RNA sequence: CUGCCGAAGUUUCCGGAUAGCAGAAACUCAGAUCAGUUUUAUGUGUAAAAUGAGAGUUUCUAGUGGGCCAUUUUUGGUAAGCAGAACUGGCGAUGCGGGAUGAACCGAACGUGAGGUUAAGGUGCCGGAAUGUACGCUCAUCAGAAAGGUGUUAGUUCAU
RNA sequence: UUGAGAAGCUCAGACGAGUAGGCAGGCGUGGAGGUUUGUGACGAAGCCUUGGGCGUGAGCCUGGGUCGAACAGCCUCUAGUGCAGAUCUUGGUGGAAGUAGC
RNA sequence: GCGAAACCACAGCCUGGGGAACGGGCCAGGCAAUCGUCGCAAUGGUAAUUCAACUUAGUACGAGAGGAACCGUUGAUUCAGAUCAUUGGUAUUUGCGGCCGCGGAGCUAUCAUCUGCCGGAUAACGGCUGAACGCCUCUAAGCCAGAAUCCGUGCCAGAAAGCGACGAUUAUGUAUAAAAAUAGAGGUAGGCUACUCUCCUGUAUCGUAGAAGAUGGGCGAUGGUUGAUGAAACGGAAGUGUUUUAUUGACUUGUCCAUGAAAUUCCAUGAAUCCAUUGCAUACGACUUUAAUGUGGAACGGGGUAUUGAGAUUAAGCCUUUGUUCCCAAGAUUUG
């Protein structure tokens, strides 16, 4: 099924904090082939979204998703801030958000 | 230390944990034996052992006889070493199953309907294309194989009527001359006369016959030499060259706790764990030693037939 | 570049810092199996390691390196408990990873991380006298499946001189070379 | 229940009266006085420029009216440590970041929140952040985070 | 421009640890004079409830279920007025325990 | 069947450090829990142990005498493993003969008869060779020898939350395979000896073109892509997947055309258990065979057998039964 996917993958990785205190307003994202902050600022403004089942049929579909906005890069490896319309839950640790290009500044 | 914590043998026949080691150049034998120890007489044999202090004397020592009739291979199991130990790849089983293996083989011989293995069976009969699929793969692949041999429990005067079958590794040949002597030794009656010349010394495993409420324990006795492999067909099994005067090994009235001994059995020097009528387990030593006790004949000259129960006066 | 199930091959890799990329790798989500963990290489000579063993009980270095990332991750922390089961250490390498990629890690290689001249212990052979009684017939495991993969390359890599040659022969290849392609 | 102010934690004489701190009132002034201030200069004190702040009284009334630690200062010590007085702060009435954890250490002193950036400390993993760059040194077969050494590392100096 | 509860409305700036202690504004209970031409068998008071709200908070208003005869907001008056402790008083009830045991 | 009181913040794995106890809470830690049948071993306990003498040799040494390493023997042990054959007793055959005189079976034993570990790694220790120190130099390279130690090895148990064989059976391209040096490897080619070429990564390679990929018209391959089944070999390890295909079904954007696909007219998408039997067991389960129509078993009748001293009890944990009958082609339960 070659074809779809107009986003870059990414992975959740965990929540702004200090060694024991964590704000869980914004969570780190670790986008592909994203490996420096310089390079980061291509993918600032974009929209982030987190892609999850449940077993309730809502609306006739079983997908929800939190939004989310990429704000800031987060170091030198590429790493970026996004922050969300939900706070993600603290389970979804190392799982998979997808980096559509909108809004495009390019 | 060594034998804490004492608890008793979860398995009422005798298993051997490990084996001799098999050599290549070696010709494909086997390495244990099962049998049912019937009792322990007394028996005067000549110690021909130089430098001892009753050199070319006679000695009168216990003897621990214990009925050997030849076992059938019911079939063989092929085992393949891997790195977290030795995985058994396959077992292949003989189209003709013994009666006593199949009553062995469920807890409810009367109870049973006697379909074990009777689609295998089946199979085999109606195609042996898997059969030999699994047999050249097993001497292609498989690292250890040991064949499966149930003894004669209807042949002995015991009560159960399921026989004592276990799993012995063969040693010696190469894994397609052990297949072939398998296939050839498959649904074969194997004597423990042809495996023990009874001039050596082995190893006898048998669990131990409890005292009430200290016993039922496993052990492995080593360092036992067979004095006499007698044929229970044969009158002479008995009875030694030295002055004839043929006679059974059983004792007068009936072995205690035993009865009378119609088969081959094998009566060696010591005495062994596990009360009479019990089933041990006889294997060649893994380590060979070539001390002279070890290596002196054994001559039975005497061999007392007196009645064990009781007071008994004659032979 | 990072998939669900990826292959890192041991040999020739420094058993620390193999440690710590998988440890932030199985954190992310990730499922990692690790082959030939018997050809790991930690600095410092054979000794020396004898000796942090003689003080130190799993014989297994696949069951070493997983204790040493066991203890390199949290634990205590269900995430931790759950990131423990996704990576797989197996001693050689196995049918069922045998006919695929083996990745390497270049911050643990040892030619990139070890000066000239500094001895190095194998724990395959550390752990040979320690209670592994298994060497020989995992090596013989070890030339027999390259045997088989030896066979394999060889033939792919005629089927890749076949194509080759094809592809030169084709006339489109150096239509649009203009593309570097 | 919330809001504001909030010490003292001890001098001094002598159980106390004082004081001091905090208030509460009444006054007179900012063109007037001041300051855990600094200079200038006269002989460390004193007196007269800057830097700041409005400064001074009278009355009457709660609480305290311990210490610990640390800094220092000394004297002796005394096996040796140490002890003895002081000296000045901090905690004590004070949470947070860091120091693995830990009341005395490094930062910073607190309404509820959003963003931003930092201090101390950190960026292999647990752990938020470069398995950064440059340069060396460390081989330990207990590293690491008085001396000896057929112990090295760099060597220096002197002999040939 | 309507923004006179002048006890109002409006504008600006800085500030916010806290024991002993000092000051101030409030919330709540029983009853008392005034009041709401107040509420109540078409359901008072009470009670429970993962119903909804309000207040920094003490507290408050309301929906549903039970319930069945009284009750409340406001301004003042007044006091046997607010509990987690007191080896607290009284009543109730558990684990211990189907235990010690008989 | 009848039934307390005391006590009670709440709990209860430790390891350490945590400065003031800190362990009972804090941080680092470990810990923290279908029915079968036969086998494997992660893991631990651990085993043989302590000493000798004779032989050796009655000699190397030693004037000789006394007394050599090693060899086997004789052992003394200790411990463990057994068993009651041998030996003694004990002894519910408490059986016997006259309360005694004893006692079979079975048990028991430094009361008995007995059986009873393996090579390495090396320690101490001494080396050989070999640099620094053209040599030398247990050593810095290397090669060693050598311990009742250690590790192995063997035994014991078995992950109750290990494994194998085996019988019966109510998401968004979810894309990719050499080995091996790396301080030289690989390929390429010639006859291991002379060659050459590439590396210096994967931003590589494969695949990715159509109303999710339409309708047909072709052209062009006449190939390719695959689906469907028909199995052949390979693949023990965990082979369960790699090809080989045989044919058929489609598809083909390989080169092209003609229509078509939308106002959602800006993002949100059947066996076995219990059971009976069973003593081979025995804190209690467990264990143990048998038992669901036949050597069926279980009982007696006994016999045999020894006991006591010929007789009686006569297998009870002495033997056996062409003897007898009883029961039953079970009673329920568990379980897909």
């Amino acid at each position: 099924a070659q074809g779809h996917r107009l986003y870059v993958k990414a992975k959740h990785l965990s929540f702004q904090r200090s060694k024991h205190v964590i704000h869980p307003g914004t969570s780190i994202v670790k986008i592909e082939g994203c490996d420096s902050k310089e390079e980061a600022q291509f993918y600032l403004g974009k929209r982030v979204c987190y892609v999850y089942k449940s077993s309730k049929a809502v609306r006739g579909s079983k997908i929800r998703v939190i939004w989310g906005t990429i704000a800031r890069p987060h170091g030198n490896s590429g790493a970026v801030r996004a922050r969300f319309v939900h706070n993600l839950p603290a389970k979804t640790f190392g799982s998979s958000l997808r980096v559509m290009l909108y809004p495009s500044n390019i | 230390l060594g034998f804490l914590p004492r608890k008793r043998a979860s398995r009422q026949r005798g298993k051997v944990k490990a084996f001799p080691k098999d050599d290549a150049s070696k010709p494909v034998h086997l390495t244990a034996f099962l049998g049912y120890k019937a009792g322990m007489t007394h028996i005067v044999r000549d110690l021909d052992r130089p430098g001892s202090k009753m050199h070319k004397r006679e000695i009168l020592e216990a003897v621990t006889v214990i009925e050997t009739p030849p076992m059938v291979v019911v079939g063989v199991v092929g085992y393949v070493e891997t790195p977290r130990g030795l995985r058994s790849l396959t077992t292949v089983w003989a189209e003709h199953l013994s009666e006593e293996v199949k009553r062995r083989f469920y807890k409810n011989w009367f109870k049973s309907k006697k379909k074990a293995f009777t689609k295998y069976a089946k199979k085999y009969a109606e195609s042996t294309q898997s059969i030999n699929r699994e047999l050249e793969r097993i001497k292609k692949y498989c690292s250890v194989v040991r064949v499966l041999a149930h003894t004669q429990i209807r042949k002995t005067p015991l009560a159960q009527k399921k026989a004592h079958l276990m799993e012995i590794q063969v040693n010696g040949g190469s894994v397609a001359d052990k297949v072939e002597w398998a296939r050839e030794h498959f649904e074969k009656t194997v004597d423990i006369k042809s495996t023990f010349e009874q001039n050596e010394m082995i190893d006898v495993i048998g669990v131990t016959r409890g005292k009430g409420n200290a016993g039922y324990m496993h052990r492995t006795q080593l360092n036992s030499k067979i004095y006499r492999i007698g044929a229970g067909d044969d009158a002479k099994n008995a009875s030694t060259d030295f002055d004839a005067t043929e006679k059974r090994i059983t004792p007068m009235g009936g072995f205690v706790r035993y009865g009378v001994v119609e088969n081959d059995f094998v009566m060696l020097n010591g005495a062994t764990p596990g009360p009479v009528k019990r089933v041990l387990t006889l294997r060649k030593s893994l380590l060979t030693h070539t001390s002279r006790k070890a290596l002196e004949p054994v001559s039975l000259k005497w061999i007392d037939t007196a009645s064990k129960f009781g007071h008994g006066r004659f032979q | 570049e990072f998939q669900k199930v990826v292959v890192i091959d041991a040999k020739g890799h420094l058993l620390g810092r193999l440690a710590s990329v998988v440890a932030k790798q199985l954190l992310g989500g990730q499922k990692v199996v690790v082959v030939r963990c018997e050809e790991l290489n930690i600095s410092g000579h054979f000794f020396r390691n004898k000796l942090k063993y003689l003080a130190y009980h799993f014989r297994a270095p696949s069951r070493i390196f997983q204790k040493a990332v066991r203890g390199m991750l949290p634990h205590k922390t269900a995430r931790g408990q759950a990131a423990l089961e996704h990576l797989q250490a197996v001693e050689g390498i196995p049918p069922p990873f045998d006919k695929q990629k083996r990745v390497v890690v270049p911050a643990a290689l040892r030619v990139l991380r070890l000066k000239p001249g500094r001895k190095y212990c194998t724990v395959g052979r550390l752990s040979s006298e320690v209670g592994w009684k298994y060497n020989d017939i995992v090596a013989k495991l070890e030339e027999r499946r390259k045997v088989k993969s030896a066979a394999f390359y060889q033939a792919k890599l005629a089927k890749q001189k076949k194509i080759a040659s094809a592809k030169e022969a084709s006339p489109v290849n150096q239509k649009l070379s203009q593309f570097g392609y």
